[PDB]
C-alpha cells in the first residue's frame, strides 16, 4: 500500500503555505457582502477542502487583500445562483518566480448562505447566513423525571443486543406519545450514524458530533450538482443522515452524466484512497477544480495520451485520461502504479461532474 | 388567523410531591406539583387549602427552612430557568422572596436532566443544569435577585447528586460515568474559595447504578440505588446486598420515611412499592416488598402511615401500609387522564369526549360529560311507573311519596330511609293519578281521570268529590294551592278549594293537550295547548284570551315560572322541541327562543335550589335557569321519565326520580362539574374511534408478555366475550371493541406476531352501506430498522363479532388513515395512497404520491389534503377529481419536532411542535410558500388534536402528555386586536407567582421569539378575578365595536362571561 494521508495534503502545488488559525463566523441570520471569485465552480460543502491556483491579476487581489484580514469569500451552487457557502483560506502561498504570480490557497467550507442580490471583473454577494438548526433528543420534551437518572447507558463494546437494549430504554417514554420506539429511532443522530457508519466500513475514528459527521459524509457521496444542491438546502444535522441514508442505499450504480443510460462503476467499486473518503477536491495545473470519485474498477471507458505523473493528486501514481466509449464525454482518469510494490497497481478517478447515480431496474 | 387557546382541562398527572412545614410552622403540608400548577394541602388524620400557577413548567420543587426562619420556605425552578423563593402568608397570599433567571448563554444541558439540590444547613442551592459545571445559589438574606456562580466539574457525564449530612463544610455525592465506568464521588464546596475540594472519600460501583440517597445525620453516608445492587458508603465502611426481590425491574423513587432515615420507600418501574430498611451503628441493609401502587413518578411519606404516591401513567394515590408481613393498600384514588394519547368525540351534535388515556397496567378509558350529577341515596325496583307526586300525612315536611300507573296508584310512606308501601284513606287506588298533592284549608286532594277527590287531614276521609255532569273521563288535569282547572277532551272546567267543599266555577268550550295554573295565592292565569297546535293563555273566572301559535305535533307540557324575578311561560313539544317565551302577569302577551332536548316528549316540573328552577324529563333530562336570560344544562343521568322534589326527615332538599323499572331518591349536586367515568383496561390504549351504528368503541391497544410466551396479568384483550386471531418482553396488538353504554369488552382481535397497530378509522367507502372498522399495521422486525410491509385491514363488527372482510399489503407501515371523500386515504411511509372501495368488496389503488417526507401526519379538508413528517415538514396538496392524481399546493421545509397537527380551514393548519410550543402555518406564483402567522409557547405536549363542541369561530380540543385538554378557536382580527391590549394590561396588575413576566412565559421557545396570534384565554379570563377599580384601569384605553368606543368594565365583564361559556369551567379547590 502507500501513505493515506498524501492526497488530502496537496504536496502536487507546491513546497509551503504560510498557516492561519481560523476563526472568523457570522452570526445567524445576518446580511452580508463577501466576494465571489471568478470561475471558481462548485458546490462546496461546510468541512470540506478546497484548494486553488490563481493567475489573473484580477482574483490575485482579491486574494492578497482578502488576507488582511477576513480571509473568506463565497463560493456558488449554480443552477444562476440561490444558495452557496462560504469558504475561508487557512493556508496561502504568493510565488512570483519569473515575474509570473501564481496564487496558491487552501480553503475550507465553513457556513452556508441564501443569495439575496449579485453585484459586479470581481462579484460581491449580498448573502443571509442560513442557520444550523440544532435540535435535542426527540424524547427529551416528553421526558419522564424520575426516568432521568437512565439516560446514560453503559458504553457499547468493540453487539447488536446492545441497539436492541439502546432503542428501548432511549425511546422508552414514546409511550406517553402517539409513536413506537423504532420510529423515533429514525430521527436518532446516534443511530442513523452508526448505519451510516458500517457503509462507509465497506470503503475501508470520525466525527462523534452529528453536525461533522453529516457534512463529512456529505462530501464523500458522489451525486450530481442538482442533489448536491438539496443537501446544502438542508438545515438539519438528522434530515442530512437521513437523506444521506437514502443515497446510499438507493444509488447503486453510476453513469455517464452526458449520454445518461451509461455504466461506468458501481457502489461495490468504490473506495478511500484518501483519508477523507472516496472523494475529494483537487485543482489542476489551469486552476481548474476536481472533485474526483475512486474507484477500483469502471466499465465503458477509453485512454488516450500517455500514462504521466506530472501534477498527479495521487504521488506514486500515473494518470491517464479516460473519456465515456459512447459519448467521448471526458469522464475522468485511470491511475497506474510507477512502483511494483505498490498496491493498488490501477484505479480509476472519476469527476463527479461527469457522473449521474442510478437507481439500476 | 388569530386564535384563542384556553384550558378546558388543568393538567392531573402529579410532577412532583413535597411535604414539610409551609403553610404554618403546626401544620403539615403536602406540596404536589402538575406542571403549572401547585396545589397545597394540609396533612390530616388532607384539607386543600391553596392552588396557584406558574407561567413555568415546574420542573424542581424543594422546602427548605432558611437559619432564624419561622416556617419552610419553597424554591421552584421552572423549564426556563425562572428560579424563586416562595413564602404563604394567611386573604390568601404567596410571595415572591427572591427571583431571578439562571440561564448561562453557554451550556449543553446534561443528558440527565435538570437536578435541584439544597444542602441540609440551607447555605446554598445547588444546581446541575449543563455538562462540566455545577451552579450554585448563595442563600444569603440579601440575595433576593438569586445571583449565582459556577463551580467547573472534571466529570462531564453526572448520573445524580445530592449534598451529604453531617459534614465539617457543605459537601456533594455524586455517581458519574466515565471510560473505565461508573464512580461515586464527593467534593466539598469551600465556601471562601467557592470551588471544589478533595471531599472526604470516593468508590467503580454497579455498572447501572444511578439513585443518589443522602443519609441523616446519625450514621450519615449515602446509599446508591442500582439495578441490582444496593449499596451504602460513607467514609470506609461499605455495605452492599444483592436481593433478588428487585432483581425484576428499576428503582426510580425514593423517598425518606423517617427523620432518622432507618426506612426507606422505593417505587420501581412497574408499579411496585418496597420498603428500604437500614439494620443497627449500621450493619446491614434489607428490601422488603410492599406490593402494588399506581406506577410511582414520586412518593411522599405523610403520616400515620399514610402515602402519597404521585402517579404519571395512572391516577395518584393515597395508600395505608399496615405479625402478617408489610402491606400496602389504597385509601384514595386521584384522577389522572394523562398521557392523553388518542381522544374521540361522541355527541358532536350532551356532548362527551373519550379518551385514550394511561399506560401499561394503569391504561384506561376516561368518558368526560359535563353537567349536573345525582348522588343517589335509594333505589326501589317498580315497573311502569307514569307520575310521581310529594305529599305530607300530617301537619311538616314531606313524608309520602305516591306513584300512579297505568289505571293504578301506589301510595309510599317514609319514615327516615326506609320506605313502606301503604294505603291513603280517601286515595282511590285503581285509576291512574294525574296530579295529587297538599291544599288549601287542611287538605288533599287526587285527581284521577274519573274524578276529583277532596281528602281531610285528622282522620283522613273523601270529604268532597266532583265528577264531570256527564261522568266522562278527564284528559288533562291541573291544580295549585287553592284552585283546578281540569280537562275533558272537548271543554275543560275551573274549580276551587274551600274547606270541605270543591264547587265548580266555570264551565267554558275549546275550539286540549296539557294545562298550567301556578300562581305569580290564587293565579288569574291560566295556560293551555291544543291540531290548532298553539300555546293559548286564559283569564280566570272569565276565561277570555292572549295567546301565540307554534304551527307545525302536539304539545305535551307546558308551565307558568319565574326565574330571578322575571316571568316567562315554558311548553315543551312531543317531538322533543322547548319553546320559552317571556310573559306578561297582568296583560298576558307572550314573546321570545327555542330550543331541542330529546325526541322523546318533555315533562316540567318545578322545585326549589332560595329560587326555583325547572327539571326537564326527557332521553336527555335537563335543569333549567336562570342573571336575566334562560340557560340549559344538562344532567348526568340516562332517561328520566318523571321527577318531583322531595323534601324528608331522612331525605331532606331530595329528589325522586323515577324512569321506565325504577324510582330513585336522591340529593342533587348545586353547581356543574366534570363527570369523567373510568373503564381500566390494564394494557395501553393508542387508538379510539366511534362507530355509532354500532354503538361501540374500536380501540387500538397492546400488552406486554414475556418469553416461554404469556401475560403479566389480565388484561381488557385477554378477558374479551368472544375474541379472534390472525394466526425478553414482546407487544401484542389488538382491536378492542368496547360497547358504548355498558363498557364491556364484547370482542378482541388479536394481530399477527410482530404486527404493530399503528392506525385506526371507522367509515363507510364507496357504494357499500356498511360501516367498518379499519386497521392500519406495520410489521417491526428488530434487525430491520425500517418498515417494508404491512396490512390495511377492513373489519365489520356485527352480531357479537368481528369478521375480516377485506386486506390490502403494502410495501411499507401505514402511518395514517383518513376516509377521503367516500375513499380511503392512507400515508405508507413516504407515498400518500388513495384507495377505491369497490363491488368486489376490495380497496383498488387509485393514485399514489411520492414525497420527500414520510407521510407520518395525514389530515383532510375538502379535497385538500395536509401531509406532515415528525420533522416538522409540512405538504399541503389537492385532490384532482378530472386527473385521478395529486399535486402539491404549498410546502415548508422548517426543522422542529412536531408532535400533532390539524386543519383549522382552507387557508390554515395548526401544529404542535418542540418544547411546548403551538404554531400556525397560512396558504397565502412562488405562494407555494407556508407562512408562519402565530406562535405560542403552550406548556404541554400535545398528541391529538379534534374538531369537537365542548360548550369565537370553530373549536379544535386536544389532549395532552399531562393530561390537559385545551380548546382553540378563531377570532376576528377585532377581537385578536382588543384582547391583545388587554392581555397586555392585565399583566401590568396581575401578580405572578415567581414574578414571570407572562411575556417571556408565553414566548415560543427552544432559539427565543415573541408569542404571536395567539390569545391566552388562561389569561384573559383572570379578568373577572381582579378588583373593580383594577379591572377599570385596564380598560382605560381600549376600544370597544359597535358601528367604537372606550370600553367599560362592564362592556369586558360580559364580553369574558361569554367567554367563559364557551369551554367547561374549573372546579374550585377550596
Ligand atoms: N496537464 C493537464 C492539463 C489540463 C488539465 C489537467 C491536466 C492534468 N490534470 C489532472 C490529471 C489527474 C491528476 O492526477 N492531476 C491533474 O492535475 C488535469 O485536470
Ligand atoms: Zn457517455
Amino acid at each position: 500500500n502507500f501513505d493515506t494521508s498524501l492526497p488530502t495534503s496537496h504536496t502536487y502545488l507546491g513546497a509551503d503555505m504560510e498557516e492561519f488559525h481560523g476563526r472568523t463566523l457570522h452570526d445567524d441570520d445576518s446580511c452580508q457582502v463577501i466576494p465571489v471569485l471568478p470561475q471558481v465552480m462548485m458546490i462546496l460543502i461546510p468541512g470540506q477542502t478546497l484548494p486553488l491556483q490563481l493567475f489573473h491579476p484580477q482574483e490575485v487581489s482579491m486574494v492578497r487583500n482578502l488576507i488582511q484580514k477576513d480571509r473568506t469569500f463565497a463560493v456558488l451552487a449554480y443552477s444562476e445562483a440561490q444558495f452557496g457557502t462560504t469558504a475561508e483560506i487557512y493556508a496561502y502561498r504568493e510565488e512570483q518566480d519569473f515575474g509570473i504570480e501564481i496564487v496558491k490557497v487552501k480553503a475550507i467550507g465553513r457556513q452556508r448562505f441564501k443569495v439575496l442580490e449579485l453585484r459586479t471583473g470581481i462579484q460581491q454577494a449580498k448573502v443571509q447566513i442560513l442557520p444550523e438548526c440544532v435540535l435535542p433528543s426527540t424524547m427529551s420534551a416528553v421526558q419522564l423525571e424520575s426516568l432521568n437518572k437512565c439516560q446514560i447507558f453503559p458504553s457499547k463494546p468493540v453487539s447488536y443486543k446492545w441497539w436492541q437494549k439502546y432503542q428501548k430504554r432511549k425511546f422508552h417514554c414514546a409511550n406517553l406519545t402517539s409513536w413506537p420506539r423504532w420510529l423515533y429511532s429514525l430521527y436518532d443522530a446516534e443511530t442513523l450514524m452508526d448505519r451510516i457508519k458500517k457503509q462507509l466500513r465497506e470503503w475501508d475514528s470520525l466525527p462523534s458530533n452529528p453536525i461533522d459527521f453529516s457534512y463529512r459524509v456529505a462530501a464523500c457521496l458522489p451525486i450530481d450538482d442538482v442533489l448536491r444542491i438539496q443537501l446544502l438546502k438542508i438545515g438539519s444535522a438528522i434530515q442530512r443522515l437521513r437523506c444521506e441514508l437514502d443515497i446510499m442505499n438507493k444509488c447503486t450504480s453510476l453513469c455517464c452524466k452526458q449520454c445518461q443510460e451509461t455504466e461506468i462503476t458501481t457502489k461495490n467499486e468504490i473506495f478511500s484512497l484518501s483519508l477523507c473518503g472516496p472523494m475529494a477536491a483537487y485543482v489542476n495545473p489551469h486552476g481548474y477544480v476536481h472533485e474526483t470519485l475512486t474507484v477500483y474498477k469502471a466499465c465503458n471507458l477509453n485512454l488516450i495520451g500517455r500514462p504521466s505523473t506530472e501534477h498527479s493528486w495521487f504521488p506514486g501514481y500515473a494518470w491517464t485520461v479516460a473519456q465515456c466509449k459512447i459519448c467521448a464525454s471526458h469522464i475522468g482518469w485511470k491511475f497506474t502504479a510507477t512502483k511494483k510494490d505498490m498496491s493498488p497497481q490501477k484505479f480509476w478517478g472519476l469527476t463527479r461532474s461527469a457522473l449521474l447515480p442510478t437507481i439500476p431496474d | 388567523s388569530y386564535n384563542y387557546v384556553v384550558t378546558a382541562q388543568k393538567p392531573t398527572a402529579v410532577n412532583g410531591c413535597v411535604t414539610g412545614h409551609f403553610t404554618s410552622a403546626e401544620d403539615l403540608n403536602l406540596l404536589i406539583a402538575k406542571n403549572t400548577r401547585l396545589e397545597i394541602y394540609v396533612v390530616t388524620a388532607l384539607r386543600p387549602v391553596k392552588e396557584v400557577g406558574m407561567y413555568g413548567k415546574i420542573a424542581v420543587m424543594e422546602l427548605f427552612r432558611p437559619k432564624g426562619e419561622s416556617k419552610d420556605l419553597l424554591f421552584i425552578l421552572t423549564a426556563k430557568y425562572n428560579a424563586c423563593i416562595l413564602e404563604y402568608k394567611q386573604s390568601i397570599d404567596i410571595i415572591t422572596r427572591a427571583h431571578g433567571n439562571v440561564q448561562d448563554r453557554i451550556g449543553r444541558p446534561s443528558e440527565t436532566g435538570i437536578i435541584g439540590i439544597i444542602d441540609p444547613e440551607c447555605r446554598m442551592i445547588g444546581l446541575r443544569l449543563y455538562d462540566g459545571l455545577f451552579k450554585v445559589i448563595p442563600l444569603d438574606r440579601d440575595n433576593k435577585e438569586l445571583k449565582a456562580f459556577n463551580i467547573r466539574l472534571e466529570e462531564l457525564h453526572v448520573i445524580d447528586v445530592k449534598f451529604l449530612y453531617g459534614c465539617q463544610a457543605p459537601t456533594i455525592c455524586f455517581v458519574y460515568q466515565d471510560p473505565q465506568g461508573r464512580h461515586v464521588k464527593t467534593y466539598e464546596v469551600s465556601l471562601r474559595e467557592k470551588e471544589f475540594n478533595k471531599g472526604p472519600w470516593k468508590q467503580n460501583v454497579e455498572a447501572e447504578a444511578s439513585m443518589v440517597i443522602a443519609v441523616p445525620e446519625p450514621f450519615g453516608g449515602a446509599i446508591i440505588i442500582g439495578q441490582e445492587s444496593i449499596t451504602y458508603h460513607n467514609g470506609d465502611k461499605y455495605l452492599a446486598i444483592a436481593p433478588p426481590i428487585i432483581k425484576q425491574s428499576t428503582i426510580v423513587c425514593h423517598n425518606r420515611v423517617d427523620p432518622n432515615g432507618s426506612r426507606y420507600l422505593l417505587g420501581d418501574m412497574e408499579g411496585r412499592l418496597f420498603m428500604l430498611l437500614l439494620e443497627k451503628t449500621l450493619k446491614d441493609l434489607r428490601v422488603e416488598l410492599l406490593g402494588e401502587t399506581s406506577i410511582a413518578e414520586c412518593l411522599t411519606y405523610l403520616d400515620n402511615g399514610v402515602v402519597f404516591v404521585g402517579s404519571r401513567l395512572g391516577d395518584s394515590q393515597l395508600v395505608k401500609l399496615n405479625e402478617q408481613g408489610s402491606y400496602v393498600v389504597a385509601m384514595e384514588t386521584f384522577t389522572n387522564l394523562g398521557p392523553i394519547v388518542d381522544m374521540c368525540v361522541v355527541d358532536l351534535e350532551q356532548g362527551q369526549l373519550v379518551t385514550c388515556s394511561g399506560a401499561f397496567k394503569e391504561g384506561s378509558l376516561r368518558i368526560i360529560r359535563n353537567g349536573i350529577g345525582i348522588h343517589e341515596h335509594a333505589s326501589i325496583d317498580l315497573p311502569g311507573i307514569k307520575g310521581l307526586w310529594p305529599l305530607r300525612s300530617d301537619p311538616e315536611t314531606d313524608d309520602t311519596l305516591v306513584l300512579s300507573f297505568v289505571g293504578q296508584t301506589r301510595v309510599l310512606m317514609l319514615n327516615g330511609e326506609e320506605v313502606e308501601e301503604t294505603e291513603l284513606m280517601g286515595f282511590v287506588d285503581d285509576q291512574q293519578t294525574f296530579f295529587c298533592g297538599n291544599v288549601a284549608h287542611q287538605q288533599l286532594i287526587q285527581i284521577t281521570s274519573a274524578s276529583v277527590r277532596l281528602v281531610s287531614q285528622e282522620p283522613k276521609a273523601l270529604v268532597s268529590e266532583w265528577k264531570e255532569p256527564q261522568a266522562k273521563n278527564i284528559s288533562v288535569a291541573s291544580c295549585n294551592s287553592s284552585q283546578v282547572v281540569v280537562a275533558v277532551g272537548r271543554a275543560l272546567y275551573y274549580l276551587q278549594i274551600h274547606p270541605q267543599e270543591l264547587r265548580q266555577i266555570s264551565h267554558t268550550e275549546m275550539e286540549v293537550a296539557c294545562l298550567d295554573i301556578t300562581p305569580l295565592g290564587l293565579s288569574p292565569l291560566c295556560a293551555i295547548g291544543l291540531t290548532d297546535i298553539s300555546a293559548r293563555i286564559l283569564k280566570l273566572p272569565s276565561f277570555e284570551l292572549h295567546k301565540e301559535m307554534l304551527g307545525g305535533i302536539i304539545p305535551r307540557s307546558i308551565l307558568m315560572t319565574t326565574f330571578e324575578s322575571s316571568h316567562y311561560l315554558l311548553c315543551a313539544l312531543g317531538d322533543g322541541a322547548l319553546f320559552y317565551f317571556g310573559l306578561n302577569i297582568e296583560t298576558g302577551l307572550l314573546s321570545d327562543k327555542k330550543v331541542t332536548l330529546g325526541t322523546q316528549p318533555t315533562v316540567l316540573r318545578t322545585f326549589r335550589s332560595s329560587t326555583t328552577n325547572v327539571f326537564a324529563c326527557s332521553d336527555r333530562p335537563t335543569v333549567i335557569y336562570s342573571n336575566h336570560k334562560l340557560v340549559f344544562s344538562n344532567v348526568n343521568l340516562k332517561e328520566v321519565n318523571y321527577m318531583c322534589p322531595l323534601n324528608s326527615d331522612g331525605y331532606p332538599d331530595s329528589l325522586a326520580l323515577a324512569n321506565n323499572s325504577t324510582l330513585t331518591i336522591g340529593t342533587i349536586d348545586e353547581i356543574q362539574k366534570l363527570h369523567i367515568r373510568t373503564v381500566p383496561l390494564y394494557e395501553s390504549p393508542r387508538k379510539i374511534c366511534y362507530q355509532e351504528v354500532s354503538q361501540c368503541f374500536g380501540v387500538l391497544s397492546s400488552r406486554i408478555e414475556v418469553q416461554d410466551t404469556t401475560a403479566l396479568r389480565p388484561s381488557a384483550s385477554t378477558q374479551a366475550l368472544s375474541s379472534s386471531v390472525s394466526s425478553e418482553e414482546v407487544e401484542v396488538h389488538n382491536l378492542l371493541i368496547i360497547d358504548q353504554h355498558t363498557f364491556e369488552v364484547l370482542h378482541a382481535h388479536q394481530f399477527l406476531q410482530n404486527e404493530y397497530a399503528l392506525s385506526l378509522v371507522s367509515c363507510k367507502l364507496g357504494k357499500d352501506p356498511n360501516t367498518y372498522f379499519i386497521v392500519g399495521t406495520a410489521m417491526v422486525y428488530p434487525e430491520e430498522a425500517e418498515p417494508k410491509q404491512g396490512r390495511i385491514v377492513v373489519f365489520q363488527y356485527s352480531d357479537g363479532k368481528l369478521q375480516t372482510v377485506a386486506e390490502k399489503e403494502v410495501k411499507g407501515a401505514v402511518y395514517s388513515m383518513v376516509e377521503f371523500n367516500g375513499k380511503l386515504l392512507a400515508s405508507i411511509n413516504s407515498t400518500v395512497r388513495l384507495y377505491e372501495w369497490t363491488t368486489e368488496k376490495e380497496l383498488r389503488t387509485e393514485c399514489n404520491h411520492y414525497n420527500n417526507i414520510m407521510a407520518l401526519y395525514l389530515k383532510t379538508k375538502g379535497d385538500f389534503i395536509l401531509v406532515g413528517d415528525l420533522m416538522r415538514s409540512v405538504l399541503l396538496l389537492a385532490y384532482k377529481p378530472m386527473e385521478g392524481n395529486f399535486e402539491e399546493i404549498a410546502r415548508d421545509f422548517n426543522p422542529n419536532w412536531m408532535s400533532a397537527v390539524e386543519i383549522l380551514d382552507d387557508d390554515n393548519f395548526l401544529g404542535a411542535e418542540n418544547a411546548f410550543n403551538l404554531f400556525v402555518c397560512q396558504k397565502d406564483e412562488e405562494r407555494q410558500h407556508l407562512q408562519e402567522v402565530g406562535l405560542f409557547h403552550l406548556g404541554e405536549f400535545v398528541n391529538v388534536f379534534c374538531h369537537g363542541s365542548l360548550v369565537t369561530q370553530g373549536s379544535v380540543l386536544f389532549g395532552t402528555v399531562n393530561g390537559m385538554i385545551g380548546l382553540v378557536t378563531s377570532l376576528s382580527e377585532s377581537w385578536y386586536n382588543l384582547l391583545l391590549d388587554m392581555q397586555n394590561r392585565l399583566n401590568k396588575v396581575i401578580k405572578s407567582v415567581g414574578k414571570i413576566e407572562h411575556s417571556f412565559w408565553r414566548s415560543f421557545h427552544t432559539k427565543t421569539e415573541p408569542a404571536t396570534g395567539f390569545i391566552d384565554g388562561d389569561l384573559i379570563e383572570s379578568f373577572l378575578d381582579i378588583s373593580r377599580p383594577k379591572m377599570q384601569e385596564v380598560v382605560a384605553n381600549l376600544q370597544y365595536d359597535d358601528g367604537k368606543r372606550e370600553a367599560t368594565a362592564d362592556d369586558l365583564i360580559k364580553v369574558v362571561e361569554e367567554l367563559t361559556r364557551i369551554h367547561w369551567s374549573h372546579p374550585q379547590f377550596e
